[PDB]
């Protein structure tokens, strides 16, 4: 769940590249973790978000640019009585719970070059997104980036990405290890239990 | 060893970085600094594409400038460390 600008190998499945931060899977893993361990401080009672609650916040980080705790409060219908665990400040519910920066960066780039529409689905294969990030994190020259792309993506949409997007940082778990972990967490399971379930 | 934009990341790993703890502090820490500085410079190489005040052509100029200076830093770290003994 943590970040680092230097490259490594997965702790669980060695010989695999640590996934870049700005990949749909990694970005989902980060969002899945935060929603899965988020807790409601109601009176003197701590509570986990229920299934429907999480569902009303599941796809929202993709839809809007950021998800502030304030947005989640209105979305959940939380009374002022309830509060958010972990959150520290004058206006802290304005802090971004999740952003999914890669998703909104790729989308903004395509819609910037006029090859995509606003408020529209980012019509991209997830593995596509991933490698777009993986490439823009491991290469910086237009030459090396394009060569890795290997026409996996249309020439028009690659000019767009090579014109406005820039990525860094990794996530300590391989994209492959995530691929077996990220379905399990969509079923409500936490990283703590899911990692041991698959690998441990 | 020769460092390139393609060799980069494949050589600027935390594993090679760990192999530098072997050196004395007055030999380790400086090479570590160059190592870190190259990592930070490459990572932010295409940051200019995100900025709009610059022109796309003028942004590509910094890119080439950043990547070259970054692989320059990593190469010095690698070479300075190899002379101190640690192999990669």
């Amino acid at each position: 769940d943590a970040v680092q600008k230097m490259l490594g190998h997965c702790t669980f499945e060695p010989a695999e590249p640590k996934a870049a931060k700005n990949t749909y899977t990694a970005e989902r893993f980060i969002w899945l973790t935060k929603l899965n361990n988020l807790r409601i401080l109601e009176q003197g009672s701590e509570r986990p978000l229920t299934d429907t609650e999480r569902a009303t916040l599941m796809d929202e980080p993709y839809r809007k640019s950021k998800l502030t705790y304030a947005q989640a409060r209105k979305l959940l219908g939380l009374e002022d009585t309830a509060f958010f665990k972990g959150l520290r400040k004058d206006n802290a519910e304005a802090s971004t719970l999740m952003e999914m920066k890669a998703y909104h960066a790729i989308s903004r780039a395509l819609e910037k070059e006029g090859l995509k529409d606003k408020k529209s689905p980012l019509n991209l294969s997830p593995e596509l997104q991933d490698e777009i990030g993986t490439a823009f994190s491991l290469f910086k020259t237009d030459e090396d980036i394009t060569g890795r792309l290997k026409d996996r993506i249309q020439p028009e949409i690659l000019e767009a990405l090579l014109k406005h997007i820039s990525f860094d940082k990794f996530v300590q778990i391989s994209l492959k290890a995530l691929r077996r972990i990220v379905p399990l967490m969509e079923q409500g399971k936490r990283y703590d239990e899911a990692c041991a379930e698959i690998y441990g | 060893m020769k460092i390139t934009s393609s060799n980069f990341a494949t050589i600027a790993t935390s594993e090679n970085f760990a192999k530098l703890s072997v050196l004395p502090k007055n030999h380790r820490e400086p090479i570590k600094g160059l190592f870190k500085s190259a990592v930070e410079q490459f990572s932010s190489a295409r940051d200019f594409f995100k900025n709009e005040n610059y022109s796309k052509e003028l942004a590509e100029k910094f890119n080439k400038e950043a990547v070259n200076e970054a692989v320059e830093k990593l190469q010095k770290a690698i070479d300075l460390a190899e002379k101190q003994g640690i192999q990669f």
